[PDB]
RNA sequence: CGAUGUCGGCUCAUCACAUCCUGGGGCUGAAGUAGGUCCCAAGGGUAUGGCUGUUCGCCAUUUAAAGUGGUACGCGAGCUGGGUUUAGAACGUCGUGAGACAGUUCGGUCCCUAUCUGCCGUGGGCGCUGGAGAACUGAGGGGGGCUGCUCCUAGUACGAGAGGACCGGAGUGGACGCAUCACUGGUGUUCGGGUUGUCAUGCCAAUGGCACUGCCCGGUAGCUAAAUGCGGAAGAGAUAAGUGCUGAAAGCAUCUAAGCACGAAACUUGCCCCGAGAUGAGUUCUCCCUGACCCUUUAAGGGUCCUGAAGGAACGUUGAAGACGACGACGUUGAUAGGCCGGGUGUGUAAGCGCAGCGAUGCGUUGAGCUAACCGGUACUAAUGAACCGUGAGGCUUAACCU
RNA sequence: AAUUCCUUGUCGGGUAAGUUCCGACCUGCACGAAUGGCGUAAUGAUGGCCAGGCUGUCUCCACCCGAGACUCAGUGAAAU
RNA sequence: ACACAGGUGGUCAGGUAGAGAAUACCAAGGCGCUUGAGAGAACUCGGGUGAAGGAACUAGGCAAAAUGGUGCCGUAACUUC
RNA sequence: AGGACCGAACCGACUAAUGUCGAAAAAUUAGCGGAUGACUUGUGGCUGGGGGUGAAAGGCCAAUCAAACCGGGAGAUAGCU
């Protein structure tokens, strides 16, 4: 089926009675209230985009005001969308909320990655760093050969350098569910989620089932 | 480092295509006096505001 | 990659760096107006409201932890008896920053820094 | 210049 | 490869030859020349020197 | 953590005082081993009256480690000295009659029932 | 946020002893022997407190048969069952990670007795 | 020969299969396991120490394996200089001698700030044509694809006994890569405390400056793993080796000549990521622009007044975003940053006062005081009213649809 | 052996494993008694090896503090 | 060759702590060394710390780390004593 | 008393790093060896080019040494580029 949009609010523990304390991340999730139902009579697929959380009327410009007020739904932030899996049809407008998790074991969080910058190799692609003594001038930390020789003449495509890290769209799959909390409206998951504090969450159902 | 030919001018001017300054453009008027200003910066007799905010 | 940390480095070591803030923390007490950089103004608000923070109430001790920091007795008798009971109804944020123009040295964003004064 | 240097002492290859 | 000394050939050039003879265990290590086949002829001079001194000793011992 | 070239205490009385361990057995390109796996040591250091002599390489079994070994409930256990149980190395079925020291819940496993059979403490 | 401190204070139990670190502190913990349930007894002297709420720990250092033993202590845990304070000690610091060198006489150290 | 730096080592790898293992099979001098040989298959992996400068080799112990080669028998404008080939000196040999020795051994400065291609990333202009805000489909490209041990089947088949299956399922491991501080740690020179030598505040107390943060002890938040989860697949299509069915040429036989059904970590998917600059420039939703004139080479022409629309840009507050750009939140209709209150955490009974002691010092107020980067609130301060860019509904031809 | 090609000649010790080292075996290519031999207390920024402590050398790097590298304002090269 | 981290002989030379002209802080006296302001990326240098091992790294304990002062006890082989 | 020991001034450069179109055509940083004698240094002289000098490297002789520099034979010679 679909997945939901979420906030990560926290890590924490969840104490078992035989004694295993698993730990879980607290991912809340809003009203995910659908926004618009595509068919393929229009884009040749059948998905439905939705948004969550709560914008202000000052910020929503007046194309996303018209495109909120063709649903008539109330703004919100973000704007995502989900295919759908030939078994179910939603309407526009319908508030889904954390109940469709209650009979899944397993799921899939896809979040953006936190930002670590212009890294190194050995942060990055978790290079060998080369000794710090006997002679070593210069080259601690540089990644040293990348290429061959003349007869190649060049590097090759998809070589293992230094650039940008974090900031993907990472995804840790088959990750436990724990607990489907309606009133608190939350979704406590079994392990570590990509992101910090405060970054959306798309949490979908394990495809690897 | 060592070069094996030396670049053009069209190379050269290439290069200095983003070099280009950017003005600001956005002179602000004072409430009280309406002398030109930056945004968020003070006139050169301290007006900011229409308030006398330096005193001086 | 400094996530979720404060403190502006300033190219100086930490010794320099709080023996400069002391003296111009002491400077904007005594003169109750200065002129210099943006990012020491921006930190030096982190340092001069502490100081009116513990001038809101006078005692024995508060004038010891106040004589710990500025180093000097004039600034501490500028306290606790003009300060504080001239700030005693504003809560926080004694300070205001006014960006001038550019410095012609080095062209850096120069700012006077002062408090809420100058009414007499 | 008036003192030009000697070179600098080149690749052994013997 | 050749240990010693000598020129450039000692890096790139292998100039050294170990034969080995499996059903008696018998190792001949020879670095002596430049070409191989100088040194081939003297590690098959010493082998048949080796194998007929073994097979001699071994029947001056019966 | 027991990893290559480590000093370990012998735990039992089977005669050894220092051993040096020489490779963490089970997996190649291992680092270290765990709370109950098995290493090969060599012995650096022997009493007169031990049944092995000083040089003997054989199997041994790590017990304590001032790492610590992680019980599921999120506590640690941290030694103070690492301890090892020597093994003869095709059965393992330890040397020692006496064992000096607590061991660890989860070296219990169907292969090491000698020595929690002989521990004093846990 | 209220969020995490409201998840927390529910799984908090609201009867932990207060005990200042120094303490001979005497902890019963539940241990699952297969098919068996025992509560086991660990009796040592507290070297470290880690107040994190519902994510709180205490060390209790003990000096056994040979060499000492070091285990951590989740508060907020069920598998510990009870916490007795047996004798109240006497340090000046939160820490005491220097009593881990000390062994014999020099491992003991002041009683309250305030 | 008006200069192509080579051996070995460290890091970084790429490619072929004449395949070391894993995988699918045929023969066997294959009862089972363990084997010998051979075909297809390069998707993945393919040791740790002593010696030697050594590649290689031997030894010790693992492993499923310790593959062969190419890439200037790779890689010094990535790094040493141990060895080989500068200048010193010696041992043995030759030469009357100076000197010589692929016969060692002792020791001996290895430069360069990146113009071009390439690679890792990140931006500006313009295009897609009326513009903008978003949401995606998706061409194509990239990442990964390793497997041990134990148990059930099952001591079952097989086997006189010893030994011991194939296939299938489950759990626990090692490496790799990703994610995160929920636990344990490290750092945490912005937090607290102890102490030495000196100086200063007119002196005691107390505090601050220097001596590597003075020496240390811990330790908030962030980063980080040694900490914790995740994954290599399941499934589908087309197949290589191989096993086949029917079946003539050639009354038989025949896997193939017509056809059909199987058949691998190899190929494409299926797992994940980038991605319409895919100039072939895609699809959907929404917003906004409906004012007059003269000149005329009556051209998809230029110029004048009025309006600036949606939106974007500039500035500021700034960020678990970031070299700079760029991205995200906010700009008074406010919780974006700083300050303040409370809580939490950390250091640990501040100063002053009172008591005991000749004194150092000890106790009570007090488990106080101080709290950075944390949390929940609070406009107390700073994000001003505005100015800038972007426009008068949008070209030709053809067909179907309403007039 | 600073000597030695064959050679990592052979034995023992040290290490789990030692072409290095030590004590010898003499089969001295090609040691040898003033171009001196054998030992030798002390000494050496001397060559090699081993033993204890000690540690980021490494396993396997991680964080922090200042100086550069990044941006802005001013002056402003060079090899080629 | 420079307003250059180099070199240049002799005299005076204090307080505290210290065996001391060493070293740590100061008096008299001279200076802040003729580019600054931001941000706190990869990489480079001088450093600090670090769970567990303690040389497994490397040609090589190279570099780093560790010992280090006063008083007292005691100190082996060998020797030219 | 010691061509004695540790260790400042002073003398020299043994290891590693920074530099290596460098702060400088040999330097600096952290460790070093001697430091009452075969020591170091100032001042003023003497020894000089097929020579001087050398605790001996064929080193040094004005940043150039198996025969210094300057001027002249000399526009030497060059089957060589």
């Amino acid at each position: 089926m679909i997945g939901l949009v979420g906030k990560k609010v926290g890590m924490t523990r969840i104490f078992t009675e035989d004694g295993v304390s698993i730990p879980v991340t607290v991912i809340e999730v809003e009203a995910n209230r659908v926004t618009q139902v595509k068919d393929l009579a229009n884009d040749g697929y059948r998905a439905i985009q939705v948004t969550t959380g709560a914008k202000k009327a000052n910020r929503v410009t007046k194309p996303e005001a018209g495109h909120f007020a063709k649903a008539g739904v109330e703004a919100g932030r973000g704007l995502w969308e989900f295919r759908l899996a030939e078994g179910e049809e939603f309407t526009v407008g319908q508030s889904i909320s954390v109940e469709l998790f209650a009979d899944v074991k397993k799921v899939d969080v896809t979040g953006t990655s936190k930002g670590k910058g212009f890294a190194g190799t050995v942060k990055r692609w978790n290079f060998r760093t080369q000794d710090a003594t006997h002679g070593n001038s210069l080259s601690h930390r540089v990644p040293g050969s990348i290429g061959q020789n003349q007869t190649p003449g060049k590097v090759f495509k998809g070589k293992k350098m230094a650039g940008q890290m974090g900031n993907e769209r990472v995804t840790v799959q088959s990750l436990d569910v724990v607990r489907v909390d309606a009133e608190r409206n939350l979704l406590l998951v079994k392990g570590a989620v990509p992101g910090a504090t405060g970054s959306d969450l798309i949490v979908k159902p394990a495809v690897k089932a | 480092a060592v070069q094996q030919n030396k670049p053009t001018r069209s190379k050269r001017g290439m290069r200095r295509s983003h070099d280009a300054l950017t003005a600001v453009t956005s002179l602000s008027v004072d409430k009280t006096s309406g002398e030109k200003h930056l945004r968020h910066h003070i006139t050169a007799d301290g007006y900011y505001r229409g308030r006398k905010v330096i005193a001086k | 990659m400094r996530h979720r940390k404060s403190g502006r480095q300033l190219n100086r070591n930490s010794s320099h760096r709080q023996a400069m803030f002391r003296n111009m923390a002491g400077s904007l007490v005594r003169h109750e107006i200065i002129k210099t950089t943006l990012p020491k103004a921006k930190e030096l608000r982190r340092v001069v409201e502490p100081l009116i923070t513990l001038a809101k109430t006078d005692s024995v001790a508060n004038r010891r932890l106040a004589f710990a920091r500025t180093r000097d007795n004039e600034i501490v008798a500028k306290l606790f008896n003009e300060l504080g009971p001239r700030f005693a109804s504003r809560a926080g944020g004694y300070t205001r920053i006014l960006k001038c123009g550019f410095r012609a040295g080095d062209n850096a964003p120069m700012a006077y820094i002062e408090l809420v004064d100058r009414s007499e | 210049p008036v003192y030009i240097p000697r070179p600098r002492p080149p690749h052994p290859r013997l | 490869r050749s240990s010693g000394a000598g020129a450039q050939h000692v890096n790139t050039t292998d100039s050294a030859i170990r034969i080995t003879h499996l059903p008696t265990g018998i190792v001949v290590e020879c670095q002596d020349e430049r070409s191989q086949h100088k040194n081939k002829a003297k590690a098959l001079s010493v082998l048949g020197a080796r194998i007929h001194a073994a097979e001699m000793a071994k029947r001056q011992q019966a | 953590m027991i990893q290559e070239q480590t000093m370990l205490n012998v735990a039992d009385n089977s005669g050894a005082r220092r051993v040096m361990c020489i490779k963490v057995l089970g997996g190649s390109h291992r680092r270290y081993a765990g709370v109950g796996d098995i290493i090969k040591i060599t012995i650096k250091e022997a009493i007169p009256r031990g049944k092995v002599k000083k040089g003997d390489v054989l199997k041994a079994v790590v017990v304590r480690t001032k790492k610590g070994v992680r019980r599921p409930d999120g506590s640690v256990i941290r030694f103070d000295g690492n301890a090892c149980v020597l093994l003869n190395n095709n059965s393992e079925q330890p040397i020692g009659t006496r064992i000096f020291g607590p061991v660890t819940r989860e070296l219990r496993s169907e292969k090491f029932m000698k020595i929690i059979s002989l521990a004093p403490e846990v | 946020s209220n969020i995490i401190k409201q998840l927390e204070q529910e799984q908090m139990k609201q009867d932990v002893p207060s005990f200042r670190p120094g303490d001979t502190v005497e902890v019963k913990v539940w241990v699952v022997e297969g098919s068996k349930k025992r509560l086991q007894a660990f009796e040592g002297v507290v070297i470290a407190i880690r107040n994190r709420g519902l994510h709180s720990a205490f060390t209790v250092r003990k000096i056994s048969n040979g060499e000492g033993v070091e285990r951590v202590f989740q508060t907020h845990s069920p598998v510990v069952d009870s916490i007795s304070v047996k004798r109240r000690g006497a340090v000046r610091k939160a820490k005491l990670y220097y009593l881990r060198e000390r062994t014999g006489k020099a491992a003991r150290i002041k009683e309250r007795l305030n």
